[PDB]
């Protein structure tokens, strides 16, 4: 009998919110009577805006040439990079002799302020060239990025690919516990790269990332190895006609500071377990002199 | 029309934008190598290593125009989200000493490359004529030639955590948010 | 434990600011934590002291000059026109402003300020400021959903009389400024507990214990939704111990922060009046200087019960469950009585996991071994008592 | 003798999907 809806309260503020009633009286003795778009054209993004008429799109107060904080407003009104031009025998020809030593470089500088200016893109012809690097919702770089019971850990525990159970690397315990102790279970996570199974204890994590960068499995090769320094930061992969080329002559002190794909300009080179067998071997020995 | 950019070079564009982007870098203000050092080296090394026929003369005609394209075509395509306001605060920290505003001594060898590998996105959309462009794309092909021997020396594979010559200083939390902001 | 001094600092105006509508956190929870330590009859072991308002030139000691500026020149009415500002410290944004802002942050400086020369003039072992607390933010950010740090503010104007400063943070939304003010130093160690799920400060590891002089001297423990009282038991003991026999701070900042109570807006942590207690009682066992510190809790009935039930074990009194009539007398709870139940919520924390994070703990650390300043001016503030005993 | 490696990797990780990056 909580009975809520019975008593409002009308009189003064309700739910919350404050209704009218402060600002219904107005007798006081104190006086004693004397286009836009929501998107942007430079950056495709959201944001603070100015207003403009000859053109239907709108531009950021610091995404501009000559940019202008927001709070010191320009005088009268802005136009964009191109309105200027908009309102108003071709001056190309008297432009690429009006200046010298620019002559191959004349038409190209002509056109500067004829364009809104932008952030910068990279072109069709770059990024794909690795298939790992794919373009982002607003210009990111994407490589790798995308309280209840016991109940986590068999939507965890069974993917139903094969109908079997995965067990993890540093202990071979899955763990799943009973339903009577739930307390024994524990949380499994599996790599989004090899699908290698691991426990949360093992590894020292403590809960699970679904947004931003994909977890990684750390049973790959560090990405930035540190050893004045050197800062390896590999050579990608290419799949633009076959590229990165296969060339298996030497495998021999061959020194190829890693970026090894490992059979049974740049060049990924192929290498095999025979090789890396013996100069692992080779190192050995040469550190046990040492 | 699109030049022959090599892998290696997109690997350091790549490389360049998940810094500026995922990783959040920026390139250092005073810069150690800018523009105008490596066209002096340009001019130092590439001159005595070929004859002397008359090429010299468009080599440094396309290294002037270069130069040239360099200064306005800098705040129209260039400058990522994040480096607007560096550009701000370049250009106002210029004006304070009645300096006046000439941003190519300023940014390095990447906003270079940048711009290199920018030029078939605009060329297309224009009258611009095929003879000159094919000789602009050989000599282009050519500076990425020796730009390659050169990649170590000037985009050496360092960060700015343990050292301060990594040719890249790294956002500020302030500055992230008001760099995206607006 | 043993018998100590206890100082507490209040101030009035704390009471009355919100925040805004739908806002969790709010400092509102400070003025009922007052009413229930006033009508507890604490006062017999207890003086009451007035928080001065922090002097801008002496505010300046952590943050920039233009942020200070900023939030003494911040208001609702012009907010709009300081859009750059509003954006660059998050304010705003994530963190709405209000009247009386500024007036808050110096308030609250001023509280931090007033326990850390308390600690410096050595006449009370321990200072309590629950009006400060904002523990969150950085030198020029209102980051992790505050707008000021205030301990660390507090915690180098103690600097003088104590070298080595030991902290310790309990709460969920861990102490992202203070740990990162503290980075370099060896003097101050930056203790904090906290969930590797993304939260108001989003950072914390097991793998940033320290760079240059403070490296091995910032210890972060990653924990996990929800922890029993036991578990925090083990998981707390040994860890404290193991500080105060290998540091050797000469002094000690608690965050009470009630962020980590068994049912609040982000909170997520399942501990009871016990397992709260403990975290203040195991660093008061050693006798070393303190100061407890508190500006975690979204709820009022959970903050306000532990900190009563704190401000009354730290004066080694029996404090009851009964609460005595006052303004908030139908607020805390149907039954009325000062306990935080447990949730009946799952203990993800696993044994083996508490003990890998002690093994490399213990591995980690086996390696190492301004016209006002320190002044206490203030007003005792008790001449009038506002005790509503009466309907 | 160091040669028994090869076939006590082979014993332990078996699948090639890690062992190739364990020879990595």
């Amino acid at each position: 009998k909580k009975r809520p809806k019975r008593l409002s309260s009308q009189n003064v503020n309700y739910d919350l919110k404050r209704r009218k009633i402060i600002t219904s009286e107005g007798i006081e003795r104190s006086f004693k009577n004397e286009e836009n778009e929501d998107f942007c054209s430079a950056c495709n993004q959201s944001g603070s805006f100015l207003c403009c008429d000859t053109c239907p799109k709108s531009f950021h107060f610091l995404c501009l040439d000559p940019p202008i904080d927001p709070n010191n407003l320009p005088k009268g009104d802005w136009h964009c990079n191109e309105c200027k031009f908009k309102i108003f025998k071709k001056i190309e020809s008297n432009f690429i002799k009006q200046n010298n030593n620019v002559k191959i470089f004349a038409k190209l500088l002509f056109n500067i302020d004829s364009h809104n200016p932008k952030q910068f893109q990279l072109p069709n012809y770059i990024k794909e060239t690795f298939p790992a690097v794919k373009t982002g919702s607003r210009g990111q770089y994407s490589d790798e990025n995308d309280t209840k019971l016991d109940s986590y850990n068999p939507d965890t525990h069974i993917d139903s690919n094969s109908g079997k159970f995965l067990i993890c690397y540093k202990c071979n315990q899955t763990r799943l516990g009973s339903w009577s102790h739930p307390e024994n279970s524990r949380l499994i996570m599996t790599c989004d790269y090899c699908q290698t199974p691991w426990h949360l204890d093992c590894v020292p994590r403590a809960s699970f990332k679904n947004l931003g960068s994909k977890w990684k499995c750390p049973l790959h090769s560090p990405t930035k190895v540190y050893k004045n320094y050197k800062v390896w930061k590999k050579q990608r992969l290419i799949n633009k006609k076959n590229q990165l080329y296969y060339e298996p002559l030497q495998k021999i002190g061959y020194q190829n500071n890693g970026n090894i794909q490992i059979i049974p300009d740049f060049k990924i080179t192929q290498i095999d377990e025979n090789s890396i067998k013996y100069d692992f071997f080779d190192k050995i020995y040469k550190s046990k002199m040492v | 029309i699109s030049l022959q950019i090599p892998i290696k070079l997109k690997s350091v564009l790549v490389d360049d934008w998940e810094y500026v982007t995922k990783d959040k870098k920026i390139c250092r203000l005073p810069a150690d190598v800018t523009v105008e050092m490596v066209l002096n080296k340009y001019e130092h090394e590439v001159s005595q290593e070929l004859e002397s026929p008359g090429s010299q003369s468009q080599l440094s005609e396309y290294c002037a125009g270069l130069k040239l394209y360099f200064d306005k075509c800098l705040g129209n395509m260039l400058l990522y989200r994040l480096e607007r306001l560096q550009y701000d605060e370049l250009l106002k920290k210029s004006s304070k000493d009645q300096k006046p505003l000439v941003p190519i001594r300023i940014y390095g060898a990447i906003h270079l490359l940048r711009l290199i590998s920018v030029l078939p996105e605009l060329i297309s959309s224009t009258t611009m004529d095929l003879q000159s462009c094919q000789l602009l794309i050989k000599q282009t092909e050519d500076f990425l030639v020796w730009l390659l021997m050169h990649v170590d020396e000037y985009f050496n594979d360092k960060d700015p955590n343990r050292s301060d010559d990594a040719l890249y200083v790294n956002t500020s939390s302030q500055y992230e948010g008001v760099a995206l902001g607006m | 434990s043993d018998k100590r001094r206890v100082a507490y600092f209040y101030d009035a105006d704390v009471g009355n600011y919100a925040y805004g509508a739908g806002h969790p956190m709010k400092p509102h929870r400070i003025r009922m934590a007052h009413s229930l330590i006033m009508n507890y009859g604490l006062y017999k072991k207890m003086e009451i002291y007035r928080a001065k308002p922090a002097t801008k030139q002496e505010m300046c000691q952590f943050h920039t000059d233009e942020y200070i500026d900023f939030l003494s020149r911040v208001t609702p009415d012009n907010l709009e026109m300081f859009k750059r500002e509003s954006v660059k410290f998050n304010v705003g944004d994530d963190c709405p402003v209000f009247d009386g802002l500024y007036e808050y942050c110096s308030i609250s400086g001023g509280g931090s300020m007033e326990g850390a020369a308390r600690l410096n003039r050595g006449k009370c072992d321990v200072a309590v400021n629950y009006a400060g607390g904002l523990h969150h933010a950085k030198k020029s950010e209102a980051s992790g959903f505050c707008y000021l740090n205030d301990i660390v503010l507090g915690i180098i104007e103690l600097l003088r009389y104590h070298p080595r400063v030991l902290y310790i943070d309990i709460d969920v939304h861990h102490g992202d400024g203070v740990e990162e003010a503290f980075y370099t130093t060896d003097r101050v160690m930056t203790c904090s507990f906290h969930k590797y799920g993304e939260f108001f400060p989003g950072t914390g590891e097991l793998r940033d214990i320290g760079v240059g002089a403070g490296k091995n001297y910032a210890v972060n423990v990653p924990l996990r939704d929800g922890i029993d009282d036991a578990t925090y038991r083990s998981v707390f003991e040994p860890v404290i111990k193991k500080i105060m026999e290998w540091y050797q701070p000469s002094a000690v900042v608690l965050q009470c922060g009630g962020d980590s109570l068994s049912g609040d807006r982000l909170g997520c942590f399942n501990l009871s009046m016990e397992g709260h207690a403990n975290c203040v009682n195991y660093v008061k066992s050693f006798g070393i200087p303190m100061m407890v510190v508190g500006g975690g809790g979204y709820t009022m009935r959970n903050v306000a019960r532990t900190w009563c039930f704190e401000t009354g074990l730290l004066n080694n009194v029996v404090l009851d469950k009964d609460l005595p009539y006052n303004e908030y007398y139908e607020y805390y709870g149907p039954d009325y009585k000062l306990s935080v139940r447990p949730s009946n919520m799952f203990n993800v924390n696993t044994p083996e996991y508490l003990d890998k994070v002690m093994t490399n703990i213990f591995a980690n650390l086996e390696n190492t071994k301004e016209e006002d300043s320190a002044e206490a001016k203030d007003t005792k503030g008790g001449s009038q008592y506002a005790r509503d005993l009466h309907v | 003798e160091e040669v028994t490696f090869f076939e006590k990797a082979k014993r332990y990780i078996g699948n090639k999907h890690l062992y190739t990056e364990f020879l990595k």
